[PDB]
């Protein structure tokens, strides 16, 4: 009841719609939790664009 | 029937409200404004180039002297209106400017009224109306005007929806 | 009366060291008294 | 001093008691002696200003 | 002070807000029997000076009124209002109210920016006077209550059409909070003034009073929305007692 | 929260006419009422009863007799001001 | 919201030192 | 390819399109899944209750794109608020046994009359405007309103006020409970990033 | 957090009117 | 219990301590009310200063 | 009188203040609506406490 | 009134920045 | 508090007038 279409969110449903779809803070959008993206998590991209 | 699609969108999207809308507005009268002054301001600033009271035999385009004084004229609006053209080319290119860039104005609106995003409301003005019935504005006068026109001709204007609206339901002021 | 020019205007002047020290003196400015002003 | 603080020609000046309960404008007239070096004497300011 | 008037020598001179008056003092009585009715012919009310009662931040600080400035134009006075004077079996003189233009709106304006319409009305006033009483005259004084309606009717729509039995029950322009507000609900009750009518002139040979009023009744509320002050209003009167 | 014609629309007077509060137009489906008959019941309202309408001075025998003819089409309900006040029972602002 | 005005400031401050630096006026032997 | 929707622009990512608020794209799909459970034979309670909150928070149309405003800046959230739960379907009856069903505000309307129709398309009850010659009042047609599913599970509301703001609630699509203080939360629609992607893209 | 409501503009425009003081000046040296 | 310096009415003071108590809208920082100031008033006094 | 109380206030001194506690006084405490009257305050064993 | 509390910012900046920026052109004209 | 913003935004135009008429730059012949 509250997605990312709901917060304003706009980068990040371009983030997740080619692959990354979670934190490194340990949220994903789909729900699920306490998975391990790696680096190429949301901070990771925000991260990589900004190097 | 575009004066249909004309009071559609006012009642239903506030355009008069839109400012993309009113810089349309603004173009076209400042085109329409700029179109009567510059010609007004030639046919009254002619050089005597000629015997007869028809002025306009006073011409051929093959000249090449100005037929009508812009020194004249200048001096004329800047007196009148406190500023004049001085340039005539700055005076063209700003009459091709003023309603062009009104059309592009008034099209960016278009384009956001395409997918409902209206300049409809000042949610100030509505959030003390509802707390407060003693706030009354020409917007909110508008506001109500908009919400009878779209009860009163949406099961006309939209057959295809059935929009059965019964006599009770529609909104009216006293009287009428 | 009639409108003389002025003889007593002067250009101003501000190089580029003194430029790059005032905004850096109005960034540091800002830094210090942001926490300030939003108290 | 001598027309708008003394009310001659003018409004005066603000005075009240000393607990500030019954303030109002109102004509002073100056004090010409040494209590018109009292800082708290309105008739002091308008003397001053004379 | 008119008497005589044409129309045209009254019209846009502010003379048809001002009630008539006796020609003279002519201070006599109308003799009146034990237990008969009277009728009022013509009872006018040019109502003067304007007063609100102020609500100060404190709720022990004694309230005190103001005297408020008439926004509204020379359209306050109340005219051409018939009624009935009972005499009763113990002496008491009951006047009553039947029907005229007995009801103004008038906003009044008080320091501070603060506009308040009322209702100014006579309307099914009753009013008694003390025991004993064989003739009208300078001691006469009815006091008494009087209705006072809602100042917007039940029909009336503010500036988001929301009235009682007409308009919307809710706010509209907010459709997800449209229920969240008390200003939805409108109401129309029935308020009660207290007025006093001290007769101070009477004309025996037409059957002419006059005198002076107060009243006390509350303000607009606009549907309920604000609570009413309180108006005390002072004037004068007069009218025709047929005999 | 209702206000207070809403309901009364609750009540009786949202099915038939109601001799308390109910405009001189909704007489009209009543034949023989409208505007003279109306006029009465609307002068000389109150009633605490339905019954006591037939008990209305200056009823002739035609009126008396289309009033017991159309006994089961009035209520009455508490009068509201709501609907009184102004005259509105004559003319309310419907056309 | 207030963290954006703080990291505006701090930024704007790196960015004149990196400015000051990288495009200083150069000192010339005249 | 964002205002009409793709496999690019999925409605998880930017939000539902108008056009699925248009044609009861989520409703025939939430009508279809009651239908199936009480064909299975299961009761109203519960078909209703086994309708994911998701899909009916898909139903609404406060997350329509096309219900916003140029002015009405920012998220979703700062209008209606952030959804909290589905108050669950409502069946609204009138007091002769028929049920009604609210009219749905079509994505042109910023206001709309609240109207209940029976089966055959004909008009039973409504809130009307004028109450002097009013006949399809929900005081005088004596509508109910049950709710199956949701946080009104098993409820009915007969007092005409809360009936009134149910129909209200209904012609929004599934009605939801809100907080609106979290945001501050003022009332008026928002578009979603679908809108504003395909307002920019567009200009 | 609860801050005030001026601290925003206040800020900006603190930082931003005597930087285009300064970049006005800079800008028009040598004319 | 609202007076001008609980309000941070800096100028005010000012006005009122040379003579000018009253406002246009009627009302006085004495608490009197009613009293006609004339032009000088408040808001005539800053008319007066823009003009 | 409650203008005379309302001066025995530390949140009418002026030195209670701070340098970017902007603003009114009223944005501090608050709008006084009230005087609340004077305490006494006793001890279980009837001496009076200030 | 019950406005966007970034009106004022928004209006400042819409009406400060290319103000300055005109400001800017406008006194290094000549150079 | 945006009646201040509406009063600058007025007066900043109004201003720009009276500027652009008593100190505009001077057409001259030549
Ligand atoms: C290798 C470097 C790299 C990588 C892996 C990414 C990855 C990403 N970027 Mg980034 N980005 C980069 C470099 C990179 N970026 C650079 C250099 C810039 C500055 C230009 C950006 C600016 C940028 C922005 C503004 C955004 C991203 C975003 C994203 C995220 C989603 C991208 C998306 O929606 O696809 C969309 C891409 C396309 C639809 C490609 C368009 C190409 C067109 C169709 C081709 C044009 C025709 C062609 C020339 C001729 C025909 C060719 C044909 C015949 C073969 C994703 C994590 C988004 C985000 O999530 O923010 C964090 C976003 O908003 N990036
Ligand atoms: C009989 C007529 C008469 C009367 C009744 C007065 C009455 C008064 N005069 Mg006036 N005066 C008069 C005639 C009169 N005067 C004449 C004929 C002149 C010559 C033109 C003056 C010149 C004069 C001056 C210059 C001053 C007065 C002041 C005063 C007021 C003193 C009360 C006060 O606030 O002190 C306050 C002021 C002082 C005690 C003087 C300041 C002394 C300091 C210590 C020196 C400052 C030095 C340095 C910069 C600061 C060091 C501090 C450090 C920590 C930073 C008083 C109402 C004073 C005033 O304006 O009141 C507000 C004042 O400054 N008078
Ligand atoms: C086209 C690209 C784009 C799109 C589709 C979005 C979309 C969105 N943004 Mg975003 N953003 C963008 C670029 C974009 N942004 C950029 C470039 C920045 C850096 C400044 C930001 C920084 C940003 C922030 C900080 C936030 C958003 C937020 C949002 C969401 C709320 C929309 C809103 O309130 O705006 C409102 C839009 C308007 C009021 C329309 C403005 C149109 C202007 C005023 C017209 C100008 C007229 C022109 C001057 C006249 C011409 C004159 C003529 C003579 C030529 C939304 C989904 C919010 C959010 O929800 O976060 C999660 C949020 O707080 N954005
Ligand atoms: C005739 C014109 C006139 C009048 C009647 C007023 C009246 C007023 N002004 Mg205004 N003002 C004016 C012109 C005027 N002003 C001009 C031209 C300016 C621009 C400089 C101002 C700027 C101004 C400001 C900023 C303020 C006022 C304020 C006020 C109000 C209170 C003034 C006060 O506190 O006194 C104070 C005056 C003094 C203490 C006088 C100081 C003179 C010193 C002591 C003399 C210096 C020594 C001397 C030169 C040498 C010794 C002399 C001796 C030997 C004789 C009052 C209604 C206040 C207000 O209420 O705002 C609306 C306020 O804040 N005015
Ligand atoms: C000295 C003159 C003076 C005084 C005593 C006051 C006093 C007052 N004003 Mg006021 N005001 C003034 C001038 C003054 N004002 C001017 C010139 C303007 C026009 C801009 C205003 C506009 C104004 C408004 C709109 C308001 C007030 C309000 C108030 C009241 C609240 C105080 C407050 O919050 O401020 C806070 C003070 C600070 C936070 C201190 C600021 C000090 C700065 C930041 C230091 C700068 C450091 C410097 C840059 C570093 C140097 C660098 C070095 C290398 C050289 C107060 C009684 C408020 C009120 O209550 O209205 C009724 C109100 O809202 N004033
Ligand atoms: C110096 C350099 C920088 C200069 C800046 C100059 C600034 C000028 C003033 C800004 C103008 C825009 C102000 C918008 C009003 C506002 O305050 O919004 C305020 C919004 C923020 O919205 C906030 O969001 C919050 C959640 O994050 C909450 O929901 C808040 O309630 C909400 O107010 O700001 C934005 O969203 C910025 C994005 C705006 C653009 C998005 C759409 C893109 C399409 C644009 C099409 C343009 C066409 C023009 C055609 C010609
Ligand atoms: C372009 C031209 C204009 C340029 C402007 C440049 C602006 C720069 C930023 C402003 C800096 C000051 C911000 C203060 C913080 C703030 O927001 O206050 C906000 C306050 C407003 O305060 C508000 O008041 C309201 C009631 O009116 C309410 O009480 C609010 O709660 C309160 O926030 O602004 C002011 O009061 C302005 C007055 C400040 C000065 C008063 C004291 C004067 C003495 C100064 C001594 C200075 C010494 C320096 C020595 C060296
Ligand atoms: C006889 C028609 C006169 C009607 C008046 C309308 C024409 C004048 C309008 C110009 C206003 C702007 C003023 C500055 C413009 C300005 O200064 O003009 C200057 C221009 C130059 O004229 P001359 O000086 O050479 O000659 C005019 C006189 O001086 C002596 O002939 O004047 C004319 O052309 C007048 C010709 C009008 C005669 C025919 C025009 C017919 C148009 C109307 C037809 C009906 C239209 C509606 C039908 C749907
Ligand atoms: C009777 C005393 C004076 C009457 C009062 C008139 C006041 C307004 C006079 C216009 C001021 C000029 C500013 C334009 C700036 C200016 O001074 O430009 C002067 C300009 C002269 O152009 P030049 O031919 O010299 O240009 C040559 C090159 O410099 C090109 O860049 O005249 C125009 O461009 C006319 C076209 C725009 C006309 C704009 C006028 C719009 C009407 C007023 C809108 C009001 C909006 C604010 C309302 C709150
Ligand atoms: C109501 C609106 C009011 C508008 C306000 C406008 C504000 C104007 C502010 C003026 C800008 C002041 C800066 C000028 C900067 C500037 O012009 O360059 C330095 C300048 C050198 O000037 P010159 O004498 O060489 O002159 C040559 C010319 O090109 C300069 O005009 O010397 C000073 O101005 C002394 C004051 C600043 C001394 C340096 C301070 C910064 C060094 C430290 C930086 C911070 C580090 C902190 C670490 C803890
Ligand atoms: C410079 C030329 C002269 C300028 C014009 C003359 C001065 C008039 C403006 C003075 C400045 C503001 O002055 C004052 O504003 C307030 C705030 O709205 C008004 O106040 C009014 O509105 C407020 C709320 O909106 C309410 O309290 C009330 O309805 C009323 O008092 C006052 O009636 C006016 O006296
Ligand atoms: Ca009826
Ligand atoms: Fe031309």
């Amino acid at each position: 009841l509250n997605p990312m279409w709901r917060q304003g969110m706009f980068v990040l449903p371009f983030m997740a719609r080619l692959g990354v779809t979670s934190s490194w803070n340990g949220w994903s959008v789909t729900g699920e939790t306490g998975l391990d993206p790696g680096f190429w998590s949301f901070e990771g991209v925000a991260a990589a664009h900004i190097v | 029937g575009i004066f249909r699609f004309i009071l559609f969108l006012q009642g239903f999207h506030n355009w008069t409200l839109n400012p993309f809308h009113m810089m349309g507005v603004a173009g076209i009268l400042g085109g329409a404004l700029l179109c009567a002054i510059h010609g007004a301001t030639v046919e009254n600033t002619l050089f005597e180039d000629g015997e007869d009271s028809n002025t306009f035999r006073a011409f051929e385009p093959t000249q090449a002297e100005e037929t009508y004084s812009m020194v004249t004229a200048n001096r004329f609006w800047s007196q009148i209106f406190g500023i004049a053209f001085s340039n005539k080319r700055w005076l063209h290119f700003f009459m091709l400017f003023v309603p062009v860039t009104g059309l592009w104005m008034s099209s960016v609106g278009i384009v956001g009224l395409a997918l409902n995003l209206r300049a409809y409301d000042f949610v100030s003005q509505e959030l003390r109306a509802a707390e407060d019935p003693e706030f009354e504005t020409f917007y909110t006068k508008n506001i109500l005007l908009n919400e009878g026109m779209r009860a009163w001709m949406a099961p006309q204007d939209q057959p295809h929806e059935n929009f059965i609206f019964p006599e009770e339901v529609l909104p009216r002021g006293n009287a009428l | 009366m009639d409108r003389n020019s002025n003889p007593n205007r002067q250009p101003v002047e501000l190089n580029r060291t003194s430029l790059y020290l005032g905004l850096l003196l109005v960034a540091v400015l800002g830094i210090l008294f942001s926490s300030y002003f939003f108290n | 001093g001598a027309f708008h603080l003394t009310g001659v020609w003018g409004p005066g000046m603000w005075v009240s008691d000393p607990y500030g309960l019954t303030g109002h404008v109102q004509p002073v007239a100056p004090e010409w002696g040494p209590a018109g070096f009292n800082p708290f004497n309105p008739g002091g300011v308008v003397a001053h200003h004379i | 002070d008119k008497s005589q008037l044409t129309y045209d020598d009254i019209v846009n001179t502010g003379l048809a807000n001002v009630c008539p008056e006796i020609s003279s003092f002519t201070r006599g009585t109308i003799e009146v029997e034990p237990n008969t009715k009277y009728f009022v012919s013509d009872f006018c009310m040019e109502p003067q000076e304007y007063f609100v009662k102020e609500e100060p931040v404190n709720k022990r600080q004694k309230a005190e009124y103001v005297k408020g400035k008439v926004l509204t134009r020379q359209t306050t006075s109340l005219e051409q209002i018939r009624g009935s004077i009972a005499v009763g079996a113990d002496g008491t003189l009951t006047f009553k109210e039947k029907d005229g233009i007995d009801f103004q709106p008038i906003t009044v304006l008080l320091p501070g920016g603060e506009e308040v319409p009322f209702f100014f009305t006579v309307k099914n006033f009753t009013g008694t006077t003390e025991p004993g009483f064989t003739s009208i005259n300078s001691s006469t004084d009815f006091v008494g209550d009087f209705n006072v309606p809602s100042y917007r009717g039940a029909g009336f729509l503010d500036p988001k059409a929301r009235g009682l039995y007409t308009g919307y029950d809710n706010a509209v322009a907010l459709p997800s909070a449209a229920d969240k507000f008390r200003t939805n609900k409108k109401e129309t009750p029935l308020g009660k003034g207290t007025l006093s009518l001290q007769v101070t002139q009477v004309d025996g040979s037409t059957g002419e009073i006059a005198g002076i009023f107060e009243s006390e009744q509350p303000s607009d509320t606009d549907l309920g929305a604000k609570e009413p002050l309180d108006v005390k209003v002072r004037g004068i009167f007069y009218g025709r007692v047929d005999t | 929260e209702l206000n207070a014609v809403d309901a009364k629309l609750t009540t009786d007077f949202g099915q038939k006419i109601d001799l308390n509060n109910s405009d001189i137009r909704d007489f009209r489906g009543l034949r023989g009422f409208y505007p003279n008959l109306a006029s009465e019941i609307i002068k000389n309202a109150p009633y605490d009863t339905v019954e006591e309408v037939l008990d209305i001075p200056g009823l002739s025998e035609t009126q008396k007799s289309r009033l017991e003819a159309n006994l089961g089409s009035f209520t009455v309900t508490e009068p509201s001001i709501e609907l009184t006040s102004g005259d509105d029972r004559i003319n309310p602002g419907v056309y | 919201m207030e963290s954006v005005a703080y990291i505006l400031v701090l930024t704007m401050a790196l960015a004149v030192l990196f400015f000051a630096i990288a495009f200083r006026e150069p000192p010339r032997i005249e | 390819t964002m205002w009409y929707g793709n496999a690019t622009t999925p409605i998880e990512l930017f939000g539902p399109t108008r056009y699925q608020w248009d044609k009861g794209y989520f409703q025939e799909e939430i009508q279809r899944r009651v239908d199936s459970q009480l064909a299975e034979g299961a009761s109203l309670s519960e078909a209703w209750s086994t309708i994911p909150e998701k899909l009916a928070f898909y139903d609404y149309v406060g997350n329509s794109p096309a219900k916003g405003g140029l002015f009405r800046t920012g998220a979703m959230n700062s209008g209606d608020g952030i959804a909290q739960e589905w108050i669950g379907h409502p069946i609204f009856k009138d007091k002769e046994g028929r049920e009604l069903e609210v009219r749905r505000m079509p994505n042109f309307f910023e206001t709309f009359p609240v109207i209940m129709t029976d089966a055959d398309g004909v008009v039973r009850a409504d809130i009307p405007f004028r109450r002097s010659e009013s006949k399809f009042s929900v005081e005088q047609t004596g509508v109910t309103v049950s709710f199956y599913g949701g946080a009104l599970d098993g409820q009915t509301f007969s007092n005409p006020s809360d009936v009134k703001k149910f129909a209200r609630k209904a012609q929004l699509g599934e009605g939801f409970d809100f907080d609106t203080e979290t945001f501050n939360s003022d009332g008026v629609f928002r578009t979603s990033p679908r809108g504003w992607f395909t307002f920019g893209h567009a200009v | 957090m609860q801050v005030n409501n001026l601290g925003f503009i206040a800020s900006i425009l603190f930082v931003l009117v005597p930087t285009v003081f300064l970049l006005i000046l800079f800008i028009q040296t040598g004319k």
